C-alpha cells in the first residue's frame, strides 16, 4: 500500500523519471548487463563492481496515476520510458537459475513489485499476480552478482533519481 | 490528457484533485460531501481540493477539505484492476458556487459511440513528460465491450469500459487517474488505466459507474 519513495525523500514516480538501483550492501557495484551461457550479446542484469552508479531503471504501471506504490505490479526496464527494449524478466537459465535478464516486449501487467525492506527496498517476481512474489537476490559468479530469485536472501536497494 | 484543450474555469466544477502534499489523483464531486475516485489512487490522511483551475497557485476560489472516510469498494482486486473505485467522505460539506458543484451518477449505461468528457491535470504527452498548470479536457466516444476486449485480451472485465480513439493521439495519461468520464451530463467512468497514453490500439480503460451506483446510494446512506 505505502508509496515508493527515492533517496531524496520524493515519490518514484511512473515512467518519467529514471533511478539508480544502490545497493546497501555493495555499494561499489551497479547495474549492468552481462552474457550469460552460450549468448553472444549480454542478456542478464547483473551488478558489476566495473560499471558504478550504473544503468539507471525506470518503473512502469498501466494505472494512470504518477506514483509507485509498494502494492503495484511493474515493469521495470533500462532506457527510454515508452520503448518495448531493455524490459526486464525472469528466465530460468543454468549456470544463473531463474535470471533476472532484458527483453525486447513489455507486457501490459508487469511481473515485478517494490517492496519495503530494512534500510531500503527489494525488488520481488511474481510468476503469476494472484500468488505470493519471490525475492530477487544476487548469484556471485564470474567476478560480478548476477540478479536472480533467491527467496529469502534479497538484494536491498536504495533508490536514487538519477537527476 | 494527450489531445486535449484548456477547459477553462468554470467549466467542471465537479473536478477535484485529490492531494497528500502533492497532487496525486484526479476525483468527482457527486453531492457536497462525498467524492468518487479509483480505488488505486487510496491513500491515507487525502486532501480534496475543490474550484481548483490552476493546480500550482493558490486563486482564493479554492476549498481544502480533509476526507473523513475514504471506503475502497470491497471487492478492489488489486490483482486484476477490478472494482477501481473509492468513495470518500468529506469531514465538511462544500460551499458550492460557479467553480464547485456536483456530478450526479447515471440512471442506466452509456451506449457505444456517445461523446463523453474526460478531464484532469495529467500529462500531456504521449512519449516524454510534460504535466499542465490547468485543467485539461477532451471529448472521446465510448467504445463497444468488444473492441475494447480485442484492445486488452483477458484484462477487460463487465466493470469496465474503453472510450477514446484507436488512431492514437488524444486519451486520458498518467496523473488523470480518479477523475471524471461525463457523457450525457453524468458521472460515467472513472479514469484506471491503459497502455502508455494515446497509442494505436490502446484506447484508455475506465471503471463503469453505471454498475456501482446502488452500492454508491447505500454506502452514502450507510455512511
Amino acid at each position: 500500500s505505502s508509496v515508493v519513495v527515492d533517496t531524496n525523500g520524493q515519490p518514484v514516480s511512473n515512467g518519467a523519471d529514471a533511478y539508480y538501483l544502490v545497493p546497501v550492501s555493495h555499494g561499489h557495484a551497479g547495474l549492468a548487463l552481462a552474457k550469460i551461457g552460450n549468448e553472444a550479446e549480454p542478456r542478464a542484469v547483473v551488478l558489476d563492481p566495473h560499471h558504478r552508479p550504473g544503468r539507471p531503471v525506470r518503473f512502469e504501471s498501466p494505472l494512470r496515476i504518477n506514483i509507485i506504490k509498494e502494492s503495484y505490479f511493474l515493469n521495470i526496464k533500462f532506457g527510454p520510458s515508452s520503448s518495448d527494449s531493455g524490459v526486464w524478466d525472469v528466465i530460468q537459465q543454468d549456470p544463473i537459475g531463474l535470471a533476472v535478464k532484458v527483453t525486447d516486449t513489455k507486457s501490459l501487467l508487469g511481473p515485478f513489485k517494490v517492496e519495503k525492506e530494512g534500510e531500503g527496498y527489494k525488488i520481488v517476481y511474481y510468476p503469476e499476480r494472484g500468488q505470493t512474489g519471490l525475492d530477487i537476490g544476487l548469484v556471485h559468479r564470474n567476478d560480478k552478482y548476477y540478479l536472480a530469485v533467491k527467496d529469502g536472501e534479497p538484494c536491498v536497494f536504495k533508490i536514487r533519481k538519477a537527476t | 490528457i494527450v489531445g486535449g484543450y484548456t477547459c477553462g474555469a468554470n467549466t467542471v466544477p465537479y473536478q477535484v484533485s485529490l492531494n497528500s502534499g502533492y497532487h496525486f489523483c484526479g476525483g468527482s464531486l457527486i453531492n457536497s460531501q462525498w467524492v468518487v475516485s479509483a480505488a488505486h489512487c487510496y491513500k491515507s490522511g487525502i486532501q480534496v481540493r475543490l474550484g481548483e483551475d490552476n493546480i500550482n497557485v493558490v486563486e482564493g476560489n479554492e476549498q481544502f477539505i480533509s476526507a473523513s472516510k475514504s471506503i475502497v469498494h470491497p471487492s478492489y482486486n488489486s490483482n486484476t484492476l477490478n472494482n477501481d473505485i473509492m468513495l470518500i467522505k468529506l469531514k465538511s460539506a462544500a460551499s458550492l458556487n460557479s467553480r464547485v458543484a456536483s456530478i450526479s451518477l447515471p440512471t442506466s449505461c452509456a451506449s457505444a459511440g456517445t461523446q463523453c468528457l474526460i478531464s484532469g491535470w495529467g500529462n500531456t504527452k504521449s512519449s516524454g513528460t510534460s504535466y499542465p498548470d490547468v485543467l485539461k479536457c477532451l471529448k472521446a466516444p465510448i467504445l463497444s465491450d468488444s473492441s475494447c476486449k480485442s484492445a486488452y485480451p483477458g484484462q477487460i472485465t463487465s466493470n469496465m469500459f474503453c472510450a477514446g480513439y484507436l488512431e492514437g493521439g488524444k486519451d486520458s495519461c498518467q496523473g488523470d487517474s480518479g477523475g471524471p468520464v461525463v457523457c450525457s451530463g453524468k458521472l460515467q467512468g472513472i479514469v484506471s488505466w491503459g497502455s502508455g497514453c494515446a497509442q494505436k490500439n490502446k484506447p484508455g480503460v475506465y471503471t463503469k459507474v453505471c454498475n456501482y451506483v446502488s452500492w454508491i446510494k447505500q454506502t452514502i446512506a450507510s455512511n
